[PDB]
C-alpha cells in the first residue's frame, strides 16, 4: 500500500490498516476464534469475518498484539531494505510508517 | 464426501446439478448502478429484463 | 529534515528580546516557556544543570 | 476556476472537444440538463431552411481511465451568444477556461 | 506587481502573517507564509493501490 | 472547603451585525481565563454544535442521482447539491419531511418549497433548480434532521430502511452551524479594577441557531466534561462475555428471514411470531386457529422451516436467555 | 442526540509527585482542549504559596557575596524557590532563619511556625564552610497566583513560584473505540512538588475552570 508518515507512533511500530491487516491475518483470525468461542467451526469463522462483525476486529487486536509485520521497499539496495515492527491497527487504507527509519 | 452426503441429508438435498457463477460486485467497492446492459445471441431466446 | 530543524530551533542563542538571565532549575523554566514573560532563544540565561 | 492561470488554458479547453463551442453564434433559445438549442438569427444559410442548431452534450459516462467524463450547461436561456464561444461546459473546465 | 496587488484588496505585502495554533491558540513564533495554491489530486491514489 | 479567590464572567452586548454574523463579548475576565476559554470554547462551538442538514431527498422520475430531467437546466447531482446548503431550522422535531411542488419557467428557490408551521426557513432565496419550458413540472420529497458532526451518507451503508426505494437520494450532512469562530482577548475597561480582559468572540453562523442557546450548549458541554474530571475512581469494564450458546443461533433470527408469502408474514405478525424461537416452538393446532391461515399458508410454513433444517412446533422451555 | 462520557480511567504514580492519567472515551478535539485548558490552570491558576522577598543581614543588592558560605546569593535565592510553603490561614507571613557553624543550611533550621508547614524539611538551602561563619535572613511567603517573576532597603526580589505544579505535559494518542473510529485518549503527565498531590490538584484545575462558564449553564431538562 502506499505510505504515509505517522509521527505518534513509536520506533517499533508502524501504521497497518484495519481492512488490510484483518485479510492478511485471515489464516490466524480463524484458529483465534474457534479458540475462544464465538464460532462453533472453522467455516463460521470465515462467514464471522467475511460478514465483519465487530467483535472480529477485537480478536485481530490480540493476534496482531506482538506479531511482527516486516516492512519492505521498492528498490532494496542493503540490509535496511526490509525491517520489522509491531502491528498498529489503523482505520485507513494507506500504510504509516516511523519517521525515522 | 460421505460427510457431506450425510449432511445435506440432515438439512435438506436439493443437491442441483448446476453450479454458480454470478457476476458479483468485489469486495471493498460500493456505488450505485446507472446503466445495464445486454448483448443477446444472434439466436437466443432473449430475457425478459433484455 | 523536520526535526532537525526543530532542535536547531531549540538552540540557537539569540540575544535579549525577552531574554534576561532569570535563573531556576531545568523542568521548572517548562512551566516559564508556556507561561510566556520570556522567550525562548534567548539570552543567554543560568539554570542549575545536574 | 483556477486562481493563478497563464490565459493558456483558456484555449486548452475549447482546443479538446471536451468542450461544447457554438458552431453559429445566435441567441439561446431552450436550455436543458439534457441539452441546449439556439437559433442561428445573425445570417444563416443560404436556403432560408430553418435557422435553429441542436447540440446533444453528454453527460455521465465513463473514461478510459474510469474518471467521470460529463458535461455542463453554463450559458441560461435567452442569452444571445456568437459564434464560437462556450454553451455547454465538460468535465474539470470553467466555462471556457481549463480548470485541473 | 505581486506586491501591488497585495493592496487594492488589502493585505500583508510580504506574504507573511502570524498565525495561531489552534489547538492551543498561541501564536507561532514567525510569521508563516499564507496564500492559495491551486493543488490538484492525481490518479494513482489509494483503494486501487492497496 | 474555604481556599480561593477568582472571578465570574457574564454576557454583555451580543451585537447581531446580520443574521449568520455574530459577537458574543465576554467582559468580566481576567488575564490568564481569557485567553484559555477562548480555545475551548472555539473548539466545541467549530464542532461540537447541532443544527439540522439533510439527509435524503426522493425525487419523482428520478432513480438514482446521476440522471436529468426535461425543463431542468441543472443536473440531479447539482440539485442535491444545492440542497446541501439549506439553511433550516426546525421547531421541536427530530425529522421533518418539507414538501416542493414548482411548475413553469423560472427558478425554484427555498420558498417554492410548503411552508410549514414547524420549518423556519432562513433564506427563502436560496437556489435549488431552474425550470426552463412552461410544461416543465416538479415535485420533490425533502428529509431533514437533526444531529451533530459531519457524517455523509457513506457512513450508513445500509444501516437504515431495510428496504429503501430506489428513489431514494442519500446526500452528505453538514451538520454544525458554525462556519468560522474566531476571538480576541484585549483588555476591558472594566470600571473597577484595572488588570482584567474581555474575550471577544467573533462568530459567523448560518442564521439557523442564535448566539444564546449557542454559547450556553457550547459551555455546558465543556461542564459535562469538565464533570469527570473532579473524582477519579478509575472505573474498570467487567467484560468477561459468555461463550456458550445453549441453543442453535438461527433461533434468534426473526420470521422474516423465512421468506414467505406476505399472507403468512401478516398472521405472524398478527399472532405476536416475531422470532422464529415461536414458530419452531408452535404446533399445528394453534396454527389452523390463526385468522387467514389455510392448507396454503400452513404447507408454505412447514416447507420454508423444514428446509433450514428446523422443524415445526418443537419444544425447548428455555426461552429465552439469557442477558 | 448529546455526547459520551470518559469511562476508561487509569492512574499510576511514579511516586507522590510525579504521576500520570489516562481518559480514552473522548471525542474529537476534546482530548486537547481539556489538555491546553488543564494545563493553562495548571501553569498559573493554581493557589499555593512560595517564597518573594528575602532580606539577609549583611545582603541588601543580589549581587553581592557572603562570607562563611559556599553558595552566593543567587544560588541562596534559588534554593528558596525550591522552597514548598504550605500555610494554614494567611495570605503573608514572614519566616525568620537563624543558624551557624559547619555543614548542610536545611529547612530545618527554620524557626518552627505554627501555621507554616513546610513540606520538604530536608531540602538543602545553603552551605556553611567554617565555624566562625553564621546567617540570618527574613524570608517573606505570599499567597499569589501562578509565576510571579523578577519583573515585580535590603529588599532581595526572588521569582515567586505561586504554583505547586513544575511541569505538565500531555499527550492525544488515537483510542481505540469499539463503536466509532475517530476518537481520542487524554493522557496528563504532571511533574508537581509537596504542597499538593497531583490527584486533588488535577481536580482542583477542573473546579478552578467550572467557576468560570458556569454562568453560561441553566438546567431545568
Amino acid at each position: 500500500s502506499v505510505i504515509t508518515v505517522g509521527p505518534y507512533l513509536r520506533l517499533h511500530q508502524c501504521g497497518l490498516p484495519k481492512k488490510m491487516a484483518l485479510e492478511l491475518f485471515k489464516p490466524f483470525i480463524y484458529g483465534k476464534l474457534e479458540l475462544r468461542g464465538l464460532a462453533t467451526t472453522i467455516k463460521a469463522a470465515k462467514k464471522m469475518v467475511e460478514r465483519e462483525e465487530a467483535v472480529v476486529w477485537d480478536i485481530l487486536d490480540e493476534v496482531i498484539r506482538e506479531h511482527p509485520v516486516l516492512l519492505n521497499r521498492a528498490p532494496t539496495l542493503h540490509r535496511l531494505g526490509i525491517q520489522a515492527f509491531e502491528p498498529v491497527l489503523i482505520e485507513g487504507k494507506a500504510i504509516q510508517l516511523h519517521p525515522l527509519v | 464426501t460421505p460427510e457431506e452426503k450425510l449432511l445435506r441429508a440432515i438439512f435438506g438435498e436439493k443437491a442441483s446439478d448446476v453450479k454458480d457463477s454470478s457476476l458479483r460486485v468485489p469486495n471493498g467497492v460500493s456505488g450505485t448502478v446507472i446503466d445495464v446492459q445486454v448483448f443477446t445471441r444472434d439466436g437466443v431466446e432473449k430475457d425478459k429484463r433484455a | 529534515q523536520d526535526v532537525v530543524l526543530g532542535l536547531y530551533y531549540m538552540t540557537r542563542d539569540c540575544v535579549n528580546a525577552k531574554g534576561e538571565g532569570m535563573v531556576l532549575t531545568g523542568p521548572k523554566e517548562a512551566e516559564r516557556l508556556y507561561r510566556s514573560g520570556l522567550a525562548s532563544l534567548h539570552a543567554r540565561v543560568k539554570v542549575r544543570i545536574t | 476556476k483556477p486562481l493563478v492561470g497563464t490565459g493558456m488554458e483558456r484555449a486548452v479547453a475549447v482546443d479538446s472537444g471536451v468542450t461544447a463551442v457554438a458552431k453559429r453564434g445566435g441567441v439561446v433559445q431552450y436550455v436543458d440538463a439534457s441539452r441546449i438549442v439556439i437559433k442561428v438569427n445573425e445570417d444563416e444559410m443560404y436556403p432560408g431552411e430553418a435557422g435553429i442548431d441542436i447540440y446533444n452534450l453528454t453527460k455521465y459516462t465513463r473514461s478510459n481511465q474510469n474518471t467521470c467524463i460529463n458535461q455542463m450547461p453554463c450559458v441560461s436561456l435567452g442569452e444571445p451568444v456568437e459564434r464560437g464561444d462556450v454553451l455547454a461546459d465538460g468535465p474539470s473546465t470553467d466555462l471556457g477556461e481549463l480548470a485541473l | 506587481e505581486i506586491k501591488e496587488l497585495l493592496k487594492l484588496g488589502d493585505l500583508p505585502t510580504s506574504g507573511q502573517i502570524r498565525l495561531y495554533d489552534g489547538r492551543t491558540g498561541e501564536q507561532f513564533e514567525r510569521p508563516v507564509t499564507v496564500g492559495y495554491m491551486y493543488m490538484l489530486k492525481l490518479n494513482h491514489l489509494v483503494d486501487d493501490k492497496m | 472547603g474555604s481556599v480561593t479567590e477568582f472571578l465570574k464572567p457574564r454576557l454583555v452586548d451580543i451585537e447581531q451585525v446580520s443574521s449568520t454574523h455574530a459577537k458574543v463579548t465576554l467582559e468580566p475576565l481576567e488575564r490568564g481565563f481569557g485567553h484559555t476559554l477562548g480555545n475551548a470554547l472555539r473548539r466545541i462551538l467549530l464542532s461540537s454544535m447541532p443544527g439540522c442538514a439533510v439527509t435524503e431527498v426522493e425525487i419523482d422520475g428520478v432513480l438514482h442521482e446521476y440522471s436529468t430531467k426535461e425543463g431542468v437546466q441543472e443536473d440531479i447531482l447539482e440539485i442535491l447539491l444545492n440542497l446541501k446548503g439549506l439553511a433550516v431550522r426546525v421547531q421541536g422535531k427530530d425529522e421533518v419531511i418539507l414538501t416542493l411542488n414548482k411548475s413553469g419557467i423560472g427558478p425554484v428557490t427555498a420558498a417554492d418549497i410548503t411552508h410549514d408551521g414547524d420549518v423556519e426557513i432562513v433564506k427563502p432565496q436560496h437556489v435549488i433548480c431552474h425550470l426552463t419550458d412552461e410544461n416543465a413540472s416538479i415535485s420533490m420529497r425533502i428529509k431533514v434532521q437533526r444531529g451533530r458532526g459531519y457524517v455523509p451518507a457513506s457512513t450508513r451503508i445500509h444501516s437504515e430502511e431495510d428496504e429503501r426505494p430506489i428513489g431514494r437520494l442519500l446526500v452528505d450532512a453538514c451538520y454544525s452551524p458554525v462556519e468560522r469562530i474566531a476571538y480576541n482577548v484585549e483588555a476591558a475597561r472594566v470600571e473597577q479594577r484595572t488588570d482584567l480582559d474581555k474575550l471577544v468572540i467573533e462568530m459567523e453562523t448560518n442564521g439557523t441557531i442564535d448566539p444564546e442557546e449557542a454559547i450556553r450548549r457550547a459551555a455546558t458541554i465543556l461542564a459535562e466534561q469538565l464533570e469527570a474530571f473532579v473524582d477519579l475512581r478509575d472505573v474498570r469494564q467487567p467484560e468477561v462475555k459468555e461463550e456458550k450458546p445453549e441453543f442453535d443461533p438461527i433461533l434468534l433470527r426473526p420470521v422474516d428471514d423465512l421468506e414467505l408469502t406476505v399472507r403468512s408474514a401478516n398472521c405472524l405478525k398478527a399472532e405476536a411470531i416475531h422470532y422464529i424461537g415461536d414458530l419452531v416452538q408452535r404446533t399445528e393446532v394453534e396454527l389452523l386457529k390463526t385468522p387467514n391461515l389455510g392448507k396454503k399458508s400452513l404447507t408454505e410454513i412447514k416447507d420454508v422451516l423444514a428446509s433450514r433444517g428446523l422443524s415445526l412446533g418443537m419444544r425447548l422451555e428455555n426461552w429465552p436467555p439469557a442477558s
